[PDB]
């Protein structure tokens, strides 16, 4: 599947040895699936695969 | 978490003070004052008829 717009929203954040952040993002999709997360900087790291 | 404020000396007057903590919605308390006594410390000394 394909997705075409998004947006990113970040409602809260605390830079804790802990994982102190939430993100919430828009989608459309064309059909129905499964897809992989990952991360494109080295200071963050992701939780969900 | 601790939480410091200060009110007036009036009795029948509500206040109301604000709680603010990262990462939690806000909080708002109310509060009202209702009597307040003073009572100082007696010695005797003598009696008369």
């Amino acid at each position: 599947p394909s997705v075409t717009d998004m947006s990113c929203e970040v409602p809260a954040c605390t830079h804790s040895s802990d994982f102190g952040g939430v993100a919430i993002i828009k989608y459309t999709a064309s059909k129905k699936g499964k897809c992989a997360v990952h991360s494109m900087t080295n200071a963050v790291t992701i939780r969900e695969a | 978490y601790e939480h410091v404020t200060v009110i007036p000396n009036t009795v029948g007057v509500p206040y109301k003070t604000l709680v603010n903590r990262p990462g939690y919605s806000p909080m708002v308390l109310e509060m009202e004052l209702q009597s307040v006594t003073l009572e100082p410390t007696l010695s005797l000394d003598y009696i008369t008829c």
